[PDB]
RNA sequence: UCCCAAAAUGUAACGGAGGCGCCCAAAGGUCACCUCAAGACGGUUGGAAAUCGUCUGUAGAGCGCAAAGGUAGAAGGUGGCUUGACUGCGAGACUGACACGUCGAGCAGGGAGGAAACUCGGGCUUAGUGAACCGGUGGUACCGUGUGGAAGGGCCAUCG
RNA sequence: UCACAAGGCUAAAACCUUAUGAAACUCCGAAGGGGCACGCGUUUAGUCCGGGAGUGAGGCU
């Protein structure tokens, strides 16, 4: 996107397990300030529950 | 002398078309998937047998013939019924 | 409390005073209303702290915030910030309220004989709003910081404002002469 | 005259006079025979024509408006660059349409003060009295 | 106001659905739940409850419930939708469900 | 986006106004619940406008921003739980010269709210975007040159 | 909804009688126009697949 915006920045979902996966969205920066939880989908089962990868 | 101007524009912008209108009208078949009714809101409800999509589109949800109905002048919906 | 049964007394004190058809068909008294709006100016953590402990004493129920209904005026105003609180009083601790008024809230009333007697709600009901704090059976100065003030407003299922009128002043209330 | 705020630029076209074709406010009428214009200045013309005539001071019933801008580019530049400024008003005046009202002065003074208003105008023009009754 | 009532009778999609209407009026001491083809302008069950109740008054609900499903799994409706009208679904026409989730 | 555009879609102009290159972790999914702008009277600070009260009250409001269409049986206002802002797909159509783009029932794996019938693969919708190429990165074990390995490459993902 | 002619009336804003203008107003709203069907009555074209193109400056009522 955007290069020097600091709000709403894309970062993306790394799954707890594992498996080799991610999914990429975007948070306000002027809110969560310290991660993210998410329960999406996994290919490789089925229900993981994802943490803001880096 | 002659002219310099200098005037220029600030308008002169508009937006490529957006094509809308109903597209199968009333008393035509239909198939099932086929769009009936493009449009921006609801100026055509949902009615028996027909789906709306994000856009406010009306599809078919299965075959036989398209019913248009206006309810009095301002409430109206297209309903589908087979050929039986 | 009793005041329940003083109404009683008032049911056929107008039932054989006036003419009606039945007792229910007699003005009942839905709701004292209080509201505690500072606001306009008044922006601190600690009116509306004193507004709430003053409230929350003297009428013994929780205080809601009314906000500012998007009004944002040439003046100091915006979208969403406390600029009224409320307290709605209705049956029980409406006629417990209203007592500790007539009783311990009328007298201590610096400079008072009686109240507005002219016709208010148009439809027959009431309001009456009253300055001055420090009239009280609750708020204390040793209890408070600065002085306030409140704003009450009575409904009546009166037909007419005469009607009212009567209603009102029979259940114990001083119309100023 | 002119108006307070609006739009700011328009178009035209023709086909007859709407309404009101008929004679109210006054006893006394005159009424347009060609779908012309009219501006600011032109209908200013003659009410100070009339209320000349009219002395102190009639009763004068100016039923046309200018609404309508006008404009002329810039003299002597080719097209294009834009649309021209508004130049003028204008009261798109339709035929049969009525224009002028007045009365509190008698048939004399109708004849000749709408005669000095006519020779200011664009159209051949008609002056006559009531009977316009569909509404009063 | 009316809003409710009418909120959840279009959320019963009236006829499109399928299935069969299933009303309710727990709302006086006298009840009335009905079953509706609602497309047809009929009415195919009826259990009241103002031809002698029993004696109760919202325990009434099970009981009616099951008068009701009764009459149902005779006329052979064996499929429900529920709807209601001004009422939460939690107490009596929550018990006049239960009853009826599982009494005909 | 709106006229211009001649009541179907479409249509030019250095014609006439205005807006976008984001925003939203709740402003989304579900579940439940609430109703608006104003004017009149009457009311402590106030007193044009604040707060409360009543009578009026189908929209004269509200929708994050542009207007048009739309909307009160909600899309508007408030809470409960929540990650359907989900992989594997795609019946059938809208649209475009092509490339694109737009809508979508239904099926599977597997979930979410409801007690349920249900509803959901983003937001009322239509702007919030950049084809290839070369390269970064997380998987993947298809290719790897006498052979088995590794470089490198392919595929899914994705970043500039 | 923006505009605006007179007059009422009040403290002017509203609102009443009288009154009118609108591409970006619309309680209303044709004539026509378009899709689908039928062919009830005429006429000839259409559509697909494959070969060869040219044209892509238009002009007037
Ligand atoms: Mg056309
Ligand atoms: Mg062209
Ligand atoms: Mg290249
Ligand atoms: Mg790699
Ligand atoms: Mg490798
Ligand atoms: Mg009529
Ligand atoms: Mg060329
Ligand atoms: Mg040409």
């Amino acid at each position: 996107a955007a290069a020097g915006a600091a709000p709403r920045i894309i970062v993306k979902m790394e799954s707890s397990a594992g498996t080799g996966f991610y999914y990429t969205t975007t948070k306000n920066r002027r809110n969560t300030q310290a991660k993210l939880e998410l329960k999406k989908y996994d290919p490789v089962a089925a229900h993981v529950v994802f943490a803001a990868a880096a | 002398a002659h002219k310099k101007g200098v005037g220029s524009s600030k308008n002169g912008r508009d937006s490529n078309p957006k094509y809308l209108g109903v597209k199968k009208f009333g008393g035509e078949v239909v198939k099932a998937g086929n769009i009936l009714v493009r449009q921006r809101g609801t100026k055509f409800k949902a009615g028996q047998g027909v789906g709306m999509g994000r856009d406010h589109t009306l599809f078919a949800l299965s075959d036989g013939k398209v019913v248009f109905i206006n309810k009095g002048k301002g409430a109206r919906f297209i309903s589908i019924e087979a050929a039986q | 409390q009793l005041k329940t049964k003083y109404n009683d007394q008032v049911r056929p004190a107008l039932m054989q005073q006036f003419g009606y058809s039945s007792v229910m068909a007699v003005p009942r008294i839905e709701k004292i209303v209080v509201n505690e709006g500072l606001g306009s100016s008044k922006e601190d953590s600690k009116a509306i702290d004193k507004a709430a402990k003053e409230l929350a004493l003297i009428t013994l129920q929780k205080p809601i915030i009314t906000k500012a209904k998007k009004s944002i005026s040439n003046f100091k105003l915006r979208q969403g910030m406390p600029v009224g609180i409320k307290v709605t009083l209705r049956g029980e601790r409406m006629y417990v309220f209203l007592e500790k008024l007539i009783n311990i809230g009328l007298p201590r009333i610096r400079d008072f004989r009686g109240i507005n007697p002219n016709a208010f709600d148009g439809r027959g009901n009431y309001n009456l709003g009253i300055k001055e704090q420090l009239i009280f059976p609750e708020i204390t100065y040793d209890m408070v910081d600065k002085t306030r003030g409140m704003d009450i407003t009575i409904v009546t299922t009166a037909k007419t404002d005469e009607e009212a009128r009567a209603l009102l002043q029979s259940m114990g209330l001083p119309f100023r002469k | 005259k002119r108006t307070k705020f609006r739009k700011q630029f328009r178009g035209r076209m023709t086909g007859d006079a709407k309404g009101g074709d008929y004679v109210a406010f006054g006893d006394y009428g005159l009424i347009a025979m060609e779908p012309a214009w009219i501006k600011s200045n032109q209908i200013e013309a003659c009410r100070i024509v009339m209320s000349r005539h009219f002395r102190r001071g009639g009763k004068i019933y100016i039923r046309i408006f200018p609404d309508k801008p006008v404009t002329k580019k810039p003299a002597e530049t080719r097209m294009g660059k834009g649309k021209g400024a508004v130049e003028y008003w204008v009261s798109v005046v339709k035929p049969g349409r009525v224009m002028f009202e007045v009365a509190g002065v008698t048939e004399e003074q109708a004849k000749e003060a709408f005669r000095l208003a006519g020779h200011k105008l664009p159209i051949q023009t008609k002056m006559v009295k009531r009977e316009v009754y569909d509404e009063a | 106001r009316r809003k409710l009532r009418t909120r959840r009778k279009v959320r019963t999609t009236t006829a499109a659905s399928g299935k069969l209407r299933l009303s309710v009026y727990r709302s006086s001491k006298h009840i009335y739940a009905q079953i509706i083809d609602d497309s047809r302008g009929q009415t195919l069950a009826a259990a009241s409850s103002a031809a002698l109740k029993s004696g109760n008054k919202t325990d009434t609900a099970a009981a009616v419930g099951k008068a009701l499903a009764a009459a149902a799994a005779e006329k052979g409706i064996k499929q429900v939708v529920f709807d209601r009208g001004s009422y939460k679904y939690h107490g009596r026409v929550k018990a006049l469900a239960d009853a009826a989730r599982e009494g005909g």
